[PDB]
């Protein structure tokens, strides 16, 4: 495998999922088998002879570490290596040692993270461990970030020793608690005065790249161990070689024949398509509020809006939005004509209930129709709460597009879970870019099976996850099936409003059998399947049809006056024109009309000037 | 146990545990429920 | 301070601009006081006994360098440092010394150039000069680059032995001159293996950033003495720091307040005021394949190409222009309809004679009358020739505007010299911004000494060269004066035709006295001097003013009826509508336009059925 | 002089000198033009 098995990472971190043996094995199966947490590392709860055998593997965390109020023997993490400690626990720390021990003191005896090297963010803390050791001899100078040794809070009294000192073989017997090899190995207080970074060595010659992060095998940047940023399955970069170089000889920018663009970390040769390109080469999630995104063939940037621009409108999570965690009733009001949402929306039953924990009323149970206008939704939809009385999202009849930019659990982008919804309800579903999506846990919830998800999903890789559902034969032999004036397959409920695809022709949305060609006060005619009405004005044709298209020369026979390529109810009789002249037409018997002597202002009736008065 | 003042903190009928230690307060989600508040469903693994 | 006094530097590859006395005149005019050379340097037919001593400022050359063909003594280059050899001598060398002795074996002895530490490119040659001594031992490998080590040819022919032989205190007898200082520093091939490049001694801390191209005083990059790229006014980096960051958190990009537009091998604060600035803030001549221009709020812009976006094109020189000097008779119809012409036009005497040396026909003088479609030229203007019947310049009607991107010997973007016209033939030129113009050497050309140019001229410090042009004396005496009546700013010809502005204001393509505000027959406004009719529904003031726009929004009433916010001649009666509904509207008191009931089919009189009868 | 196969190089009257050590062809521009052949008129000085 060269690319790093990833995992997701828990953000709990002060909650107990079940009993012990169910928090042990969600924390198995969640982090059995990765060597990259692109989370954090909750480590709490774990007991007395259990098996933690399966953090061996763990390399890299992209966030805090916790650690605590776990009793239990060593926490075999031997292949730690940095913590970017993207995010602090308690806003100061990124590794929190907190009260590992019962009401007896056989806590955590000894952690072997003998190779932890780097902690690229926030402090440490080491509280509250009975009975731990060799973990109170190492240099928190050379690890920590050199910014933040004002919060280092080092507190620790082992008042029942029982860990023997290990081999005198490395400095000041800097031991990560027993053996030779389980004791330190540091790169930053050893290296030349002149030494950039790291190094690898005591002579002024070895010292690392100024990119690694931790340690290096060798002087060239394709050989550091951890890259501090981007990296290209190569020397780790400080920022992706841009598209186009400059070349100050003359004064244009002539493109670069390496140059890639910067996917969070990394340098790809090309963005994924749900992901807005940017001119600079860099995929992104949203750009500036002074643009929108115009599609360019799947290469989709966003170019600055000219005078009025469209209404984006942040989802829940991002911004303002932060101490919230579902549509409260008092951010309700803030999605009323956003007719895209950079973000994600939640809908969880708090809201309906009430949290008198975050001061809250309860939602109003129609408000939701207020996103009605929602179109495009950038993130995933989360759905575990709708009114009993309801029968279907009425909310979202309207959405066309989930992107799935920031998706559920690094997961399933539509969820629609635990709900008392007979139809669905969303009839403009037609594309879900990439993400997954189940919909499961309803009671009295059919025509989910029906639908041909394999065609919503842009990218391939998806999957959906349909199972809990009402079952099949309580759907057929109820006579809740699919409907007959609609196609084999893709329809969303009994109603003829939605029911995707027709097999006849359909007034615009509803499919039906015949429309209005020979019959019917509006009449209508037929194009790709899809018969659209015309002009009343023409005459009803009871033997043929009536009409060969929309405009005014598209009439059989038009039953009004004609003018050329237009016929209408009456003909011009002194509208102001172009070249300023004014259109002057009359009646006659044979009902052609004609212009006018331009002797009389008023209009002529006939010949010259003796209709008209002069 | 915890106060009269995180009352309904956790959601999803879960109990409310108290760690005296950290002097913190923490939920115990019944199965099935993730998330600080126990707020998340485990979709992953079930519906 | 922070800028040096640059020269641009000579290009007459072997010349000889007169005899020997007064070709000196041209190289002290020129070197006098430089810091760095923008072009190249060459030192040619300096005869002997003649004063070298402006030569001791020049830090610096942008190009390649000539010492050939010369019988002076000495030649004080002891501040060279660096030859960034952008052009190149005979395509391969960007040092060349050949020839530099008369007919009796005798010439030029020294060359105090210890300084040169690096050629960044090119090579050097040294031949037949049998005089130049103690230059012979010179290990080359320190100051050319790595791979110009086998186009570098040069032989010695030193025998004489008439110089003092070298100093027995430098490294391994490589002096440039006579005496302990004149002797090659090595700072590329004596210092520790592990360096980056330049090293100002052997010490392992004692390597150069690899940014200081001549060596250094200590490791920063802000110390070193010559840099390899741009510089940000203290230091020396490798490209300009961006204006904004990628986040490798939140997928975004971020304002760096270390914000440099990469201006031309120099990193500034802004643009300048006539370049077009690229999408990521980067000064450019002209963005090119395909892309338009934008004047929003000064910053010229260029957004995109969309449908039928013309052709640009290319001044002489550049692009396929690089034989060719001038618009001679092979290359005109390649400006068929060139409509803005990014880059220089060159009108050489060699055009209309023809040369048989590049074999190019005489040009026909009336193929001049392409150019009439010449909308724009973004860099200079050299006129220099027009054929004797013409009465001015024909071609170039307006013009508009001269930007001057680049210009004529750094200086000059207009250039009228030698021209038996007797007009100008430029009526418009509103806005030249850069550089100076040189209207001078014409015999016979009044009106010159009227135009304000102040009015013209955007950027600050330009200025005139309005001399010798047929003496103001007399051309009022001879009637070349300008029409009488126009308001005297202007006047390039001796017709009302062509004037500044206008007497007062203007009736389109004619001066006026005064707009028809008040009376008139025509109701008219004031913008920018000129006079425009207001909507024929505005009603005649015979008080104050009619209106304030062209449109008949901005009446102060209007004549007949007023439908909200325009002033319209009769209500709309049939105007398409939402839902496919027409609109049918009545006059009230106030003669307001309001909508009929939704029922009046064939419209109403009054309001609702109440005011549509049977 | 150089022979009869660069007449007319030397634009603005200028003459046509053959080099005899590097053996090249140069102009002698007269006073105000500059340029490889004498094409430009100097105009920082003179008009």
């Amino acid at each position: 495998l060269e690319e790093k098995k990833v995992c997701q990472g828990t953000s709990n971190k002060l909650t107990q999922l079940g009993t012990f043996e169910d928090h042990f094995l969600s924390l198995q199966r969640m982090f059995n088998n990765c060597e990259v947490v692109l989370g954090n590392l909750e480590i709490t709860y774990v007991q007395r002879n259990y098996d933690l055998s399966f953090l061996k593997t763990i390399q890299e965390v992209a966030g805090y570490v916790l650690i605590a109020l776990n009793t239990v023997e060593r926490i075999p993490l031997e292949n730690l290596q940095i913590i970017r400690g993207n995010m602090y626990y308690e806003n100061s720390y990124a590794l929190a040692v907190l009260s590992n021990y019962d009401a007896n003191k056989t806590g955590l005896k000894e952690l072997p993270m003998r190779n932890l090297q780097e902690i690229l963010h926030g402090a440490v803390r080491f509280s509250n461990n009975p009975a731990l050791c060799n973990v109170e001899s190492i240099q928190w100078r050379d690890i920590v970030s050199s910014d933040f040794l004002s919060n280092m809070s080092m507190d620790f009294q082992n008042h029942l020793g029982s860990c023997q000192k290990c081999d005198p073989s490395c400095p000041n017997g800097s031991c990560w608690g027993a053996g030779e090899e389980n004791c330190q190995k540091l790169t930053k207080i050893i290296c030349a005065q002149q030494c950039s970074g790291r190094c690898r060595g005591k002579s002024p010659s070895d010292c690392c790249h100024n990119q690694c992060a931790a340690g290096c095998t060798g002087p060239r940047e394709s050989d550091c161990l951890v890259c501090r940023k981007f990296r290209n399955e190569a020397t780790c970069k400080d920022t992706c070689p841009p598209l186009m170089l400059y070349n100050p000889t003359t004064y244009q920018m002539d493109v670069n024949p390496e140059g890639k663009y910067s996917f969070g970390a990394t340098c790809v040769k090309k963005c994924p398509r749900n992901y807005v390109v940017t001119d600079h080469g860099s995929c992104v999630r949203a750009c500036g509020a002074d643009s929108y995104e115009m599609e360019e063939d799947g290469v989709r940037k966003c170019k600055k809006c000219e005078g009025p621009c469209r209404k984006v409108c942040n989802g829940i999570g991002i911004g303002e939005f932060k101490d919230s965690l579902s549509i409260n009733a008092t951010n309700i009001k803030h999605f009323k004509n956003c007719t895209s949402i950079s973000g994600d929306l939640h809908i969880l039953p708090v809201a309906f209930r009430g949290d008198s924990f975050t001061h809250t009323p309860p939602l109003d149970p129609q408000e939701l129709d207020i996103l009605k206008t929602v179109k495009e939704i950038t993130g995933f939809l989360l759905i575990q709460a709708w009114p009993e009385n309801r029968t279907d999202l009425h909310a979202f009849e309207n959405l066309e597009i989930i992107r799935g930019r920031t998706k559920q659990h690094g997961q399933f982008s539509l969820a629609v879970v635990s709900l008392n919804i007979t139809s669905l309800g969303l009839r403009s579903l037609k594309e879900i870019s990439d993400g997954d999506v189940i919909i499961s846990g309803n009671k009295n919830l059919c025509y989910a099976n029906t639908i041909n998800w394999k065609k919503l999903f842009g990218t391939s890789g998806q999957k959906t996850k349909i199972i809990s559902n009402r079952g099949e034969n309580s759907c057929k032999a109820t006579g809740q099936v699919c409907h007959a004036l609609c196609s084999p397959e893709g329809c969303w409920g009994p109603e003829p409003r939605d029911c995707v695809s027709c097999r006849n022709v359909s007034r615009g949305r509803e499919c039906v059998d015949k429309c209005n060609l020979l019959e019917g006060e509006p009449r209508e005619f037929v194009e790709n399947s899809e018969c659209i009405q015309c002009h009343p004005e023409c005459l009803p044709q009871a033997m043929n049809i009536t009409c060969t298209g929309r405009g005014p020369d598209n009439c059989i026979q038009c039953a009004h006056y004609i003018d050329g390529p237009h016929c209408v109810k009456t003909c011009p009789a002194g509208v102001m024109g172009e070249n300023n002249t004014l259109v002057w037409k009359y009646a006659d018997a044979g009902h052609v009309c004609h212009l006018c002597h331009p002797n009389c202002t008023y209009g002529c009736t006939g010949p010259g000037l003796e209709g008209c008065p002069t | 146990e915890c106060p009269l003042s995180h009352d309904g903190y956790c959601l999803h009928d879960g109990v409310c545990m108290y760690i005296e230690a950290l002097d913190k307060y923490a939920c115990n989600c019944v199965v099935g429920y993730i998330g600080e508040r126990c707020q998340y469903r485990d979709l992953k693994w079930w519906e």
